[PDB]
């Protein structure tokens, strides 16, 4: 017993069946169309298509799935203890969004996360591409270009002390113009071509099948901004989530967001919190926050289901994202 | 009923479906619901086919009222009890979980809820050696946890490996999904009937409110019936085929007209049949695995009963 | 049989005097004390005389999938006198149950159990747990048009109001929430209750016991209100 409310069916062809009396698929499956069209007043195009969504609509365990992550590494940061954290970098097949106060890095660690995603897996990356999407306009290619000499003079400086010749054949390739193309560039100035560019990534990723990373640089701009109903921003919000993960799990990907703060004035001492209300809270895998204490950046772990919070210290120097 | 077919009932053919189907009347409810008499005699049909016909199409439709004793002879031994590592619900549950039942725990971000599934679905798998189906709708799940559970219990590498493969997961991130999974892990056991080892007896859902989540708002209607739809075919599941079943969910206002209340709104209220309301301490002691569980609805014994339960030192 | 008095006194006493069939229904949020209520009722009315019962036989119908055999089982033992091991499987056994799936189901069901009916004179009481479980489902499916939704409703209240009037039986029904309540049925329904009564609770933590309601009865247009203590041996009532 299989009711019809269960299947993705228009809901005139699902209405109609209904009045008929029908509540299985299972005699809807020898049915002929041809008496089924005569019975519920329809025509073949509707009863075929019913036909084949009705009959359209995998066993793996957690050896496979262990065994499976595993296989792939993750995403360096070039900040050691960050690593150590977070078991040893950006995870893969998850949701991950960073909060903080404006000047604080997160454009840096999103500049960095991008170079950093070109890594030959000798040396012990990922090498895949990555998808930039920004909201905000703040992508300057000439921090990406420092950024990326720097990260090749530290790993020439590595490969050279290693003194071995499967890194030097992992180089040549590994050129400033080469990395710098591997970055694809969007822009959306609106929450609505935001939602659109969402829904033409499938095909794109499905095009380019090498991206292994998708940055969105900036959420709370586009809805945080002429939204009177906060109902619609929810729905909106809740289903950019949803796609978001599904094509995370789907395409092997490392999703990462970037969100913003707010001050509450709770008791009577005002705190900063993540905008966006708080049922978008358990709408990421991962979140992190960036404070500033006293002249010192530290990166908080907040919500994790792998490993307990604990703070750790950062802060940027001219060559991007570093520890100390 | 749809169109004839052979096989449904004894004494079928053409004639008598074609002068139905005239008469305004195909369907077996209107057919019942119409007097016998009326279409015996109105349409001038034998009455003692048409009685045997409606008795027999009835009683291979119908589910016959049994006794209550014998039942409840058999349900001692169907039930089972399945322990997780903390008391304070199992003193409150008649001494011991109940197996075909719909629980289900409320908890925020950072609350616990996976974590709690994480280390029930490890005891049952390891301990009680049981296949155990695991749903995941939000990328909850990581593996690597799941093996930190395990050696937290044992130092074998072969106990960990066994343990690992008796464990399945699926994503599914649309109702569709969901629905279609379900389904077919009904098909699945109806069709392992025969069979005594392999069938999962444990089905998690680490999140039935993001699935949902989108289709609800506006003001139209289909949202509700599809989370209702998704709500009769797991207590079916869990009734029918003795399975336990746990999902987890989020809370609603805190504001001072509305207390902290499950979300989902209140037609959600009645489909569980426990409640646990994990939170997070306040002051001294905060952070690490401190979290303070209640027992909200469990309509069985008492409720309002606070407890502790520690997770960075368990497991 | 339709007497209301002998082990009645605290709930159902003063309303009523003895009549050819009655129709109850309960309303009110989850949590309130509903199924614990029924399970009261069914209990104490489940033994024979010399027990304390009335020798009378139930029928019970489920929806929600909710009923839970220990807790009744544990409500009869705490509750016997004469409380054994032996004996309890008998007092248990004049018990009947079915269980239902959709509303096709529940319709088909009851065209079906006439044949029940005619086996034995005994039952004496008809329980029907939450009627209404199938709203949205047929709501939504009929589609715009009224007639087209709660059509097998009023077929299956037509048939329950001709089962109960003729057969001489006594009906119970739950209903959920969506001026103390709201129109949920279709009208077919609401001639049909001859005590309405609802059930509320507030939010207070050492009075988890208590309990709070208020019933309408139309055919007398009395405003009375009850209280009663919930426990693990039953329902106690001040
Ligand atoms: N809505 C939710 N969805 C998924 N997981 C949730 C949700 N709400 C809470 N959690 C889980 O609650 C847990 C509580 O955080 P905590 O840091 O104590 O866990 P942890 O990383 O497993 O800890 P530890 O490794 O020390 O045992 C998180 O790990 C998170 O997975
Ligand atoms: N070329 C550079 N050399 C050294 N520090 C830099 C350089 N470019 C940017 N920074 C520092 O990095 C920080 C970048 O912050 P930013 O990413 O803009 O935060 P947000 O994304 O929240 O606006 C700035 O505070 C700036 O001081
Ligand atoms: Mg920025």
């Amino acid at each position: 017993q299989r009711d019809l409310v269960s299947f993705p069916l228009s809901p005139a062809v699902r209405v109609k069946l209904v009045s008929a009396g029908f509540q299985t698929a299972e005699e809807l499956l020898e049915v002929k169309p041809s008496e089924l069209s005569k019975e519920v007043g329809i025509s073949k195009a509707e009863a075929l298509e019913t036909l084949q969504i009705i009959r359209r609509e995998k066993k793996c365990t957690a050896l496979e799935l262990l065994e499976q992550e595993h296989t792939q590494g993750f995403i360096i940061t070039f900040c050691s203890a960050l690593d150590d954290i977070l078991g040893g970098g950006v995870p893969l097949m998850k949701t991950t969004e960073i909060c903080g106060a404006p000047g604080v890095g997160k454009t840096q660690l999103c500049m960095q996360l991008a170079v950093d995603v070109q890594i030959p897996e000798c040396f012990g990356g990922v090498a895949g591409e990555a998808v930039f999407i920004d909201t905000e306009g703040s992508f300057m290619v000439d921090r990406v270009v420092d950024l990326a000499t720097a990260c090749i003079q530290h790993l020439q400086l590595i490969a050279e002390k290693h003194k071995g010749e499967e890194h030097r054949k992992a180089l040549e390739d590994f050129t400033l113009d080469n990395i710098l193309s591997h970055i694809y560039y969007f822009r959306c100035r609106d929450y609505t071509e935001l939602l659109a560019q969402v829904y033409l990534l499938p095909d794109f990723l499905s095009e380019h099948s090498k991206v292994r990373l998708v940055i969105v640089d900036g959420i709370a701009f586009p809805f945080r901004h002429d939204l009177d109903d906060l109902s619609l921003r929810t729905r909106l919000l809740n289903g950019l989530a949803q796609q978001m993960i599904s094509l995370a799990n789907n395409h092997r990907l490392a999703v990462i967001l970037t969100n913003q703060m707010t001050t509450k004035i709770d008791r009577n001492q005002a705190l900063l919190v993540p905008a966006l209300g708080e049922s978008w809270g358990h709408a990421a895998t991962i979140r992190l926050i960036f404070h500033w204490d006293r002249k010192q950046r530290l990166a908080t772990l907040y919500k994790s289901p792998s490993q307990k919070e604990c703070t750790v210290l950062f802060q940027i120097k001219p060559q991007g994202f570093r520890d100390t | 009923m749809g169109v004839l077919r052979v096989g449904l009932c004894p004494g079928l053919t053409e004639e008598m479906i074609q002068l139905l189907r005239s008469h305004r009347i195909k369907t077996v409810v209107d057919l019942v619901s119409a007097d016998l008499e009326e279409v015996a005699q109105k349409c001038g049909l034998s009455y003692k086919a048409l009685v045997a016909l409606r008795r027999v199409l009835l009683a291979q439709f119908s589910a016959f009222p049994v006794n209550g004793a014998d039942l409840y002879e058999e349900l001692k031994t169907s039930t089972a009890i399945l322990s997780t590592g903390i008391g304070s619900l199992d003193k409150l549950l008649d001494a011991g979980l109940y197996t075909g039942e719909v629980t289900e725990i409320v908890g925020g971000p950072g609350s616990g809820k996976t974590q709690v599934c994480l280390c029930m679905a490890a005891n049952v798998a390891h301990g009680l050696q049981q296949n155990v189906l695991y749903v995941d709708s939000n990328g909850g799940l990581t593996a690597s946890r799941l093996l930190q559970l395990l050696q937290a219990k044992t130092q074998d590498e072969e106990e960990q490996a066994e343990a690992l493969r008796r464990i399945q997961v699926v994503h599914a991130f649309d109702i569709f999904q969901m629905l279609d999974v379900l389904q077919e892990l009904r098909g699945t056991v109806a069709q392992q009937v025969t069979g005594s080892s392999g069938t999962v007896k444990v089905v998690v859902v680490d999140s039935v409110t993001a699935v949902v989540s989108p289709l609800l708002g506006g003001q139209q209607r289909e949202g509700l019936a599809l989370m209702m739809q998704l709500a009769r075919e797991l207590k079916t599941l869990a009734r029918d085929l003795g399975m336990a079943v746990v999902v987890t969910n989020h809370i609603t206002r805190d504001r001072d007209s509305g207390r902290l209340k499950p979300a989902l709104g209140r037609s959600w209220s009645f489909v569980p049949s426990t409640r646990i309301l994990l939170d997070t301490i306040e002051g001294a002691g905060a952070s690490g695995g401190r979290r303070m569980a209640c027992l909200a609805k469990s309509s069985r014994q008492p409720t309002g009963f606070q407890e502790m339960v520690d997770i960075g030192t368990w497991g | 049989r339709s007497s209301l008095k002998e082990i009645e006194p605290n709930l159902f006493a003063d309303e009523d005097s003895p009549v050819h069939g009655d129709i109850l229904e309960f309303h009110g949020p989850e949590g309130t004390g509903k199924t614990e209520m029924l399970y009261h009722l069914t209990a104490r009315c489940i033994l024979p005389k010399s027990e304390g019962g009335l020798e009378v036989e139930v029928l019970f119908i489920d929806t929600d999938y909710h009923f839970d055999m220990l807790r009744l089982v544990t409500i009869l033992e705490h509750r016997l006198s004469q409380s054994s091991e032996e004996i309890i499987k008998y007092c248990l056994g004049r018990f009947f149950l079915v269980y239902c799936s959709s509303s096709t189901h529940l319709l088909l069901t009851l065209y079906s159990l006439e044949s029940m009916f005619c086996s034995h004179p005994s039952l004496c009481l008809l329980i029907l747990d939450s009627l209404s479980a199938f709203y949205w489902i047929d709501r939504v499916n009929g589609g715009e048009s009224v007639n087209l939704q709660e059509s097998t409703l009023r077929k299956c209240s037509q048939c329950l109001e001709k089962l109960v009037n003729d057969y001489r039986l006594v009906l119970f029904a739950t209903t959920q929430t969506i001026i103390d309540y709201r129109p949920y049925l279709c009208k077919a329904w609401q001639q049909l209750v001859k005590h309405r009564m609802f059930f509320s609770k507030q939010d207070d933590s050492q009075s988890s016991n208590q309990f709070s309601l208020v019933s309408r009865c139309l055919k007398s247009n009395s405003l009375k209100k009850h209280f009663f203590i919930i426990g693990e041996s039953g329902v106690e009532f001040c």
